[PDB]
This record gives C-alpha cells, structure tokens and sequence, in this order.
C-alpha cells in the first residue's frame, strides 16, 4: 500500500515519482535514521520503505537492521551504507539489502585469479567484519578444490597501531596477486603504506571486495591505479531503476499477502511509548521482470548485480567483467 | 536544538481556570519528565510538580494539591497546566522544565508565562514622547493594565534602557532611553497582546 | 585541567550515584587533576527505540569517551543491550558491559566496540578444562544446544584441548524428545557428561535422563551456571557440579570496576599524539570517532589486578579473563560450594564431592 | 520538606576574583544537589549537575555544598538558586544575588518637560539618570526651588551584563493646573561621583 522512499543527492537524484512517499535525506547519523522512520510510521502508515544513504558507514546497515526488527517495517537497502555487508541480519527483522554476500565476492575474486592463472598470492585482512569468514571461505575452496596455489599464509593487522607497526607486517609479502579486506576507510590507510613500499606498483595486483570499493562515486586518493574490485554499485544501474526494482518487490509480496491472509498488516503506532504475520515469508523468492530479486535468511541478494571494475589512470572507475548473468563471469580479455 | 516554549502571558479574574501550555521540540518527549515551577514576583522558586512522560503520572507538591491539574497530549508533545479556583496569590510567572532522567535535574526551561490574577479594567497604554556630542530621547508609556507589554525604540533594529514598571491603584507606568540623528528620525513603538493595541509615537523637537 | 567524560546506562538511580562515586573516587586517586572525568549517565529505559535515542541525547550529546551498560530483565531489548551496542557503535564508542553473559557479543563483527567485565557463558570451559585436568580426564561427553551459545561452548573446549579427546553431541533447541542423543550418548562408553544449555532446555535434558537411568551411578554430569539455576535445579541430578560466576550479578562491584579501567586507559590514551574528541551529538555526524578503535584497543590491553572483583583483564574479543567462578555440587536438593575457580587453578575446599549416588571424592591434589 | 538555606544572599566581587557561594541542606542530600542561574529576565538556566559553563566548578557532599567561579565575567552577573533533587518536594535554595564591582561612573543626567499630547489630555516631567555606578544615588525634585517628594515614581535597572552600570528613571507626576503655576523644575541629584550636586532644569 503505502510507501516510503529516503535516498541522498547521489547519482543525480531529484523528483522519485499503491502511495510512495519520497525524500531528500543526507543525514545518515543514528537519531535521525530512527526519527525520520518513526516519523514516517507515525502520520505515514507506511507498509515498507526503500533506503539509500551517500555514506560509506557500515554501520547504518547495522541500525537499519534495528529499526526494522522494532517497528517490524520491511526495509530494503539500495545504496551506500545500507547496502554495505554487515553480519548476518537479525532473524526477526525484515531489513534487507542489495548486495553479494561476502561468499559471492571471493567465489568472484578467484574467478578472476583462475582465468590469469594466477596460482600465488597472498591474503591480507584487519579485524574488521568478515575477517572470520572470508579467510575460511578462501582457504577452504582453494585447499578442498584441486589446483595449485601458494596461500603464503595470512597476513593480519590493526589499523590502529602506530604506522611501521603495519609495515613490518606488510614487508611480509612475497606475491604479486594480494588479496586485501578491510573498511574503505582501513583500506585507505593500508594502501598509503603499501605505497611507499612499492607494493602498490603495476607489478602487484591488489583484488579488495565490495566492502572497500564502497561507493563507486567517491574514490580517495590514497587508492593506487590499477586496483582491481567486485562492487554491487553499478553506476549505470541507476538509482532510479532501483527503487522500480525495489518497489517490486515490496508490491509483489504485499499481493502475496492477500493469499494465504487477506489483511496487509498494519504499521506498527508509533516507536515511543509503553504483528500476527510478517511479509518476510513473501520477500525471499520475488520475480519481477525477468530478474529474480530474492534474498536469503541471510538478508543478501540472491541474484546480485556484482560487477568487476578497475581504477584507471584517470582516476575513474570502469567496467572490465560481469557477473550475475548467471554462475559464471565474462571478463574483456585484458590485463 | 531543544526548545521549550510557552503560551503568552494570560489575566484571568480571581475564581476563573486557565491552563498553560509547554511545547516540546529538540528532544524525545517520553525520554524526559516535565517539572513545572512558580516564581512570584521576586519571591524565588517553588517547585509545583513533575509529571512522567512514559507513564503519565503526576506528581504534585503538598500545596499544590486540589486545583492544579498536569495534563499531557504526547501525540502533539506538549505538556499543559490546568489551575481551577485562581486565588489573588496566584499572580507569579509559571515556569515549564524538563526533568532529565525523568527526576534528574532541570536542563532545559521554557520562556514563561505570567499570570496576572486580578480584577480590573485592563485599559491600554497612552505612549507620550519625550524631547529636550550625544543625543538620548525618551518615550513615556503609561497607565495599561496588565504588565506584559512590549517596546522597540526603532522597528527593532535597535537593540543595545527600558525601565520596570510601576504599579499604582492598578494601573502600570515605565520609560524607554547619538547626536548623528539630531532628531536621521526616531520613532517610537508600543506594543501589547492583552489590550490589542500597538500605537507608535515620534520624537520631534 | 581538561574534562574526560565518561558514559553509563545503568538500571537505578542508586545505582547512578555509585557510579558517580566510582568516578569521583577515580578522579581523587593518580587523576592528580592533570585530567578530570565526568559521570554522565541515564537509567535504563525499557523501549528499545527509545533507549537508543537516549544514548543520542543524554550521552552521546555529551562527548563520552566510553560507555557503560547493566542489563538486568525488567524489559524489552531481547535482555540484551543491541540498542546501545549499535548507536555507540556506529562511532566506535567503547561500550562496556557489565552484567550481560551472552556469548553472541564476544563477536566482534556483530559487536566491534564492546566489552566485558564479565566472562560468557562459553568460557565456562575454562573450568571444564582445569577439572578435567584435576581428575586427569581424557575422554568425556558435550552435550550442546544447536546456537551460536552452544557452539561457542564446545569450541573454547576444544580449542583448550587442542592447544580427539571429546565426543560431542548436538540437538535441536526447544525439543522435549532429546532420549534418541542420549541412546547415541549411553553407548558411547564415557561416563563424564558436560552439558551446555538453557534453563528449559537443561530440564528437558535431565528428565530425558532420568528415564534412561543416566541421572545416577556410574555417570559424572558436569555444567555451568543455567543448569543449576531456576527450573533445571530442580530437576538436576543429586550429585551434579555447576558454576556459579563469583560477583557476577553484582552491578554496583562491576561498577566501580569498570570505572577503575577506563580512568587508567583514559589517561595513558593521554599519553599519545593525535587525539580528538568523541563525537558531540549525532545528528549531523555521520563517520566514526577516529580515536574510538585505538582507545579500544587500550581498553582491551588495560590490565588492573587490584580489582574489586579480581584481576580486571580483557581478551582478544573484548571478555573478561581472570574471572574467578564458584564450583558448586548439588548435594540433598542444596547447592554445596565444594571448590572455587581461583583464577589460575582451582582451590580445594573443605567439603567434599557427593558423586551420584553413594561415592565421593574430593578436589584435593 | 528540606530546607535549603543559602548565606550570604548577597556578594559584591571584583571581576577576575575568585566567586564561592554556600549552599546549606538541612539534611543530608547525598549529591542530588543542582545550581541554577538566571539572568536578569530570563528563565534559570542550569549551570551544574550532581556537583561560558566552564568557569564554574561545583564541590561539595551530604549538606555543604559550594559553586565556585574561579575568573568571574561581566556576564555573570544575577542570581544562583540551588535544588535539592534527593526528595520530595523539591525544594530550592534563598538564593544570592552577584553583583559585581566596576570603575566609579558618573550618570548621564536628561530631563524632559510634560508631551505636548500629554498636558493636553491634562503632566509627568521625566527626568534619566543612566550608566553610573555606584548604585547608591540620591535624587531630589525641586520645583521653583521648593523640593517634593510627592507624585515620584522611581524604577531601577538592573545591573548591566556588559557595562556593570545601573539606570534611574524619576518622575514627577503632576496635575496640569499645578504644572502651569510654576516654570522652575530641576532634576539635581548627589552621586559618589559629584563634588557639585549634579542639576538639569527647564
Ligand atoms: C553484592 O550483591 C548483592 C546482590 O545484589 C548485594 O545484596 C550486595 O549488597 C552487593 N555488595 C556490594 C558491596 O556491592
Ligand atoms: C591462585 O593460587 C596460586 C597458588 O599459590 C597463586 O600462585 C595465584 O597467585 C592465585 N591467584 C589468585 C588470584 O589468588
């Protein structure tokens, strides 16, 4: 029935256009995601809502994911930080997000080592969200699956130390493929060092995930030519398709809602003061013009549009491989 | 940017019942509690009561009991203050705050609203203006009833003397106060929301 | 003489005052008024929603270095402090636990800037282990719940033991027909159970037991603390041995120990370059506070052994290490305290250990 | 109910002194002891919890209890309440009100003769005595050299935030038949300030 659209000044937005409510929204800090939520659900009987925010704050999918399991108000991450992986969705929200999982990323990654058979590399990541995952994901295809390779082990660090107390770890790499996780804003740090030691030349190839490429429109200067990445933001996928995409699925599983229950559950009153069913059953297997936007219990996408890119010379990133046809990627046949 | 404002100041004769209102804006209103104090003119400071906000639960002082009342509409956030059976002791500012924690201290005060609880005419003011290296003029506001009255020497554009009021036989009288004007011109400005009136005056030698 | 906040939402207003006293206690001893910390702090507030706000509001808005939490079960946060573990998190604000045990929170993935003044209940196997060396053990049975609770129990044991000497056992939560793991569990020829599970998942445990007869004679049945506390006492088999956490529903010890960390991590994080101040408010602030994962880190390594409750370290995670827990045995329907966890070993008491039905021993040697 | 008695009410410091004021329970508050200030005319504002807002510091404990401005400003001039918060009713403090010691001012002396619009209806002759200190002054009407002390109204600024001076606004409240008898009205005055006694007439 009714619902809400909050998206930032990114990638051009200006008039959005069942009711959708829209607006303007850059303020991405915690009190104003819970009021101007609550604000809506109180005096907008708002039945679900698509978010997207210009941050790269990890943490708003995080808050997000919070205010969905109170207010029990799909919420669908589109853009910035609400899109960023988090760990895995509270099992009593219906908070998700457009995003490969961190599973989808590496299976990515190696594809790409595997095409330039690049056999030896090495692993680099800080204690930031994921460091448990990704490693074994990594290390358990590589050492289950039947090929060559040389892990030189795990290089781990904290971004926190005193510079030189990163370094000496990082001396410690002998490969020209490096596989780096960390935060955009780790990932910063990280590579202004690794620079000044020479490992940031065109004879190392730096493979980071979703997670540090962030948000394909803002790009620090700390980031080295040549950095290669899988990103969800596809800057010709535009933002105003991805609401008509999100919308979908919120229509086609509040129709659902009308079988099995004829009722759309109502909003919640209001957040302050002293849910029979939930749509949840009805988001994870939506169809929609040909693209399958389902999610998982998880919370990612289960088809996501993850795509390859490169830092170039220029200082932009660009398009060298696709996935999400389906299994399978579709380099451009250089490096 | 937490905000506490009143309603203006009311005259309401002695018997009557009237109630004030604290609107709340800048904080989560069911996070806080709502004190209200009294200050007579130049008495000091009364605590009155402290209201809830999650619970409605009024909590009122021994002497205040029977005829003050600690209303509350959440939805529209404000906090009003209901007083039946207006005795002439009653005539004190009402003050709103709110109560951190919910029975913490009192970080946040609103404006206040006067109360005026008497019986009289309530005529409006006659401004009369005042005239003889320096220049300093004169504008003479007398004989209005209640007190709350407001004066800008020039369209407001002037601030950086206005006087007390006096109050004789129920009727209130005050005064208002460079040479490159050499009377540009100044004009005076009255204005007051119990009579309805807001005559202007000009200084002329 | 600068001003060092330091946040705290704790479940009283008596409790408040302790924690201003704590903090004024710590400004009297080595603050030497080179740096003067400050007690803001809120009682606990039942809405989820509006509990987070508060933190904005009340303690955020008023630059806290660091934030403190008890958590006891009066209301609505899932008995978890989320909503606070989230709005601090979103600017790396160290936030300090102090009555939570859940052992979903030593994940620093799901909590990056939270620790605790006391152990989970998965390092409960950290007294496992030291029993098992006692009586020089070498082969027992884990029974474990199937959550991330369970799973964390079984995986500090044997991270123990590996640093083949268990088998474990696994069910599904909230079953009442668990007789078909312990079939699996009397034929797997040990007689030394440890069972890691919830208060109603513990009874559904022990009664299953007891028609099996695997509630007496040769078997050793060894738990924690939600074994032996509430329904599953009742229920529990004579002669059975949990733990007790020592001071660990004490909020005004933790309290005062909390404080006594971070104004020792607060001043030697005076000690270094570069500092800024934590985050005024939320609104309008949208990145982290770029002191907030190094003073954690501080807080992480700070190590105060003249703590109240013991010495006060932290683990990689952010727990507690060096929490001293009491040994308890069931003995005639009553909790006997036969044994404490020292810290580092564990100490034998006076009193002896009753085995399931008519055999004993004790914690000597 | 708890009584909170605060003594001295008054204090005249120097600015850049060292201001401590007294607050006195007549039990024991614990520390649920708050400090309020309130400017002239405006609403108490909160200057301490729990014992520019820096310049205060607030010790004390169970029922001593003192707020202490270690570089006092102009600005700070008014009055200071302290609130038992430990009980029902809450109770608050005599008060004190700081005012602050400032460079000997002479006032600036203006006298002005009944409106035209007012004698016309049918007389106040104001007279303005502004920006002086100290605030002891004598003031004297003297009409045709007689003095008179009847239909005087006197009101009195409070003490200025940024100047420290005060103001006086005298006057003489007069019939229009008694103003047309005589011609001679002065407005003199005696100030710390005035060897002579300081005059202005029409
Ligand atoms: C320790 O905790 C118990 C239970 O809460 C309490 O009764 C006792 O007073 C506490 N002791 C101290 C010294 O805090
Ligand atoms: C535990 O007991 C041993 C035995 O003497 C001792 O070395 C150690 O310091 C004790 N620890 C504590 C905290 O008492």
């Amino acid at each position: 029935l009714n619902i809400a659209v909050l998206l930032g000044h990114s990638h051009d937005v200006t008039e959005r256009e069942v009711n959708v409510v829209a607006l303007l929204m850059n303020r991405t800090d915690p009190k104003s995601l819970i009021t101007h939520v609550c604000d809506l659900m109180s005096g907008a009987r708002i039945h679900g809502l698509v978010f997207g925010d210009d941050t790269d704050q990890e943490a708003v999918a995080q808050m997000l994911d919070f205010i969905s399991s109170q207010t029990f108000i799909p919420i669908l991450g589109i853009h910035g930080g609400a899109s960023m992986i988090m760990a895995d969705k509270d099992p009593t929200s219906t908070f998700f997000q457009f995003g490969a999982s961190i599973q989808q990323q590496a299976t990515v990654m190696l594809k790409i080592m595997q095409d330039y058979d690049w056999h030896v590399f090495s692993l680099v990541t800080t204690i930031f969200p994921g460091y448990r995952d990704f490693i074994s994901f990594i290390k358990t295809t590589v050492d289950n699956s039947f090929v060559g390779w040389d892990m030189q082990n795990v290089i781990t660090l904290d971004t926190s130390f005193e510079d030189a107390k990163t370094q000496v770890q990082l001396k410690k790499i002998h490969s020209s493929v490096i596989l780096l996780y960390c935060s955009k804003d780790e990932a910063v740090l990280i590579l202004s060092e690794a620079r000044s030691l020479g490992l940031t030349g065109y004879d190392f190839f730096w493979i980071v995930p979703s997670l540090v490429s962030g948000n394909t429109e803002l790009i620090p200067k700390e980031f080295p030519s040549g950095l290669i990445s899988v990103s969800y933001d596809d800057w010709d996928y535009s933002l105003e398709a991805r609401v008509r995409d999100g919308l979908g699925i919120l229509t086609t599983a509040a129709s659902s809602m009308l079988e099995k229950f004829s009722y759309i559950p109502e909003a919640k009153a209001s957040c302050y003061g002293q849910p029979l069913h939930t749509l949840h059953q009805f988001m994870v297997n939506v169809t929609w013009d040909g693209k399958d936007l389902s999610f998982t219990e998880e919370g990612y996408q289960v088809h996501p549009r993850l795509v390859v890119i490169v830092l170039n010379k220029d200082r932009e990133w660009e398009k060298v491989g696709k996935w999400e046809n389906q299994t399978l990627s579709l380099r451009h046949a250089v490096w | 940017e937490v905000k506490l404002v009143e309603s203006g100041p009311e005259l309401k004769k002695p018997g009557e019942t009237v109630k004030i209102s604290c609107k709340a804006s800048g904080f989560t209103f069911t996070n806080y509690g709502m004190n209200w104090v009294k200050q007579a003119p130049g008495k000091g400071l009364k605590w009155m009561g402290w209201i809830n906000i999650y619970t409605g639960e009024p909590t009122y002082a021994d002497d205040f009991k029977g005829r003050f009342a600690f209303s509350l509409e959440t939805s529209a956030s404000t906090a009003y203050l209901q007083i039946n059976n207006l005795k002439n002791e009653d005539t004190a500012t009402y003050f709103c705050a709110r109560g951190y924690d919910y029975e913490g201290y009192f970080d946040y005060w609103g404006q206040g609203t006067t109360l005026t609880v008497s019986s009289a005419k309530t005529t409006p003011p006659s401004v009369y203006p005042l005239a003889p290296s320096m220049v300093t003029l004169g504008c003479l506001v007398k004989g209005y009833f209640p007190e709350p009255v407001t004066v800008t020497w020039n369209s407001g554009s002037l601030s950086s003397h206005t006087f007390p009021a006096v109050l004789q036989s129920d009727l209130y009288t005050l005064s208002s106060s460079p040479s490159s004007t050499w009377p540009e011109t100044v004009t005076c400005n009255v204005a007051h929301p119990a009579s309805s009136t807001k005559v202007d005056k000009k200084i002329v030698p | 003489p600068k001003i060092v906040n330091i946040g705290a939402v704790l479940s009283t207003k008596k409790h408040e005052q302790i924690f201003r006293e704590a903090v004024n206690q710590a400004n009297k001893r080595h603050f030497t008024r080179k740096i003067q910390l400050q007690a803001t702090s809120v009682t606990h507030r039942p809405n989820a929603i509006q509990m987070a706000l508060s933190v904005c509001e009340d303690l955020i808005s008023s630059q806290v270095y660091a934030i403190l939490v008890s958590h006891p079960p009066a209301p609505t946060d899932h008995l978890t402090p989320t909503p606070i573990s989230y709005t601090a998190g979103f600017y790396r604000i160290p936030v300090i636990g102090l009555t939570t045990r859940m052992s979903i929170y030593s994940d620093k993935s799901i909590h990056l800037s939270f620790l605790r003044t006391v152990p989970p209940y998965s390092h409960q196997a950290l007294v496992w282990f030291e029993m098992m060396r006692l009586f020089n053990w070498n082969h027992v049975i884990l029974i474990v719940s199937d959550d991330h609770e369970g799973r964390a129990a079984q995986k500090k044991l044997e991270t123990l033991l590996e640093g083949k000497a268990d088998k474990v056992l696994q069910f599904e939560p909230g079953t009442k027909n668990l007789t078909a793991l312990l079939l699996e569990a009397k034929e797997l020829e040990a007689r030394v159970i440890i069972l890691s599970a919830s208060e109603d998942d513990a009874t559904a445990v022990y009664k299953s037991a007891a028609m099996l007869d695997m509630t007496g004679a040769g078997y050793v049945w060894l738990v924690g603390e939600r074994e032996i506390s509430g329904s599953a006492l009742r229920y529990a088999p004579d002669g059975i041995i949990g733990l007790q956490l020592i001071n660990g529903k004490n909020e005004s010890a933790h309290i005062s120990d909390a404080v006594a960390v971070v104004a020792q991590a607060i001043h030697e994080l005076f000690e270094m370059e570069n500092i800024t101040d934590p985050p005024r408010g939320c609104v309008g602030n949208t990145n982290i506070w770029k002191t907030g994962p190094l003073f954690k880190r501080v807080l992480m390594s700070s190590k105060y052994p003249d703590g109240v409750t013991g010495r006060i370290e932290f683990n990689e995670d952010g727990d507690r290490k060096f929490a001293q827990y009491s040994i308890m045995n069931l003995q005639n329907r009553k909790l006997v305290q036969v044994g404490i966890f020292n810290g580092s070993y564990i100490i034998q008491n006076d009193r002896k250990i009753i085995w399931p039905g008519g055999e004993t021993e004790g914690t000597l040697v | 109910d708890i009584v909170m008695t605060q003594a001295p009410a008054t204090l005249s410091v120097t600015p850049g002194d060292r201001v401590s004021l007294s607050c006195r329970a007549s039990q024991s508050i614990a520390d649920y002891l708050y400090w309020y200030q309130q400017k002239s005319h405006e609403s108490p504002r909160l200057l301490l919890k729990y014992a520019i807002p820096s310049r205060f510091s607030g010790s004390g404990s169970g029922s001593d209890f003192t707020l202490t401005i270690n570089s006092v400003e102009p600005e700070d001039v008014g009055m200071y309440y302290c609130q038992n918060g430990h009980s029902f009713p809450r109770t608050f403090g005599g008060g004190t009100k700081l005012e602050i010691k400032r460079a000997d001012a002479a006032p600036t002396v203006s006298i002005f003769p009944p409106s035209s619009e007012q004698l016309a209806a049918g007389a106040s002759v104001v007279c303005f005595l502004n920006n002086f200190y100290p605030k002891d002054i004598n003031v004297k009407w003297k009409i045709d050299g007689s003095e008179r002390q009847n239909g005087v109204l006197n009101s009195w600024t409070d003490q200025d935030s940024k100047d420290s001076t005060y103001s006086m606004s005298s006057t003489l409240t007069l019939t229009k038949d008694e103003y047309e008898r005589h011609n001679s009205y002065t407005c003199e005055a005696t100030h710390k300030t005035s060897t002579s006694p300081i005059v202005k007439s029409f």
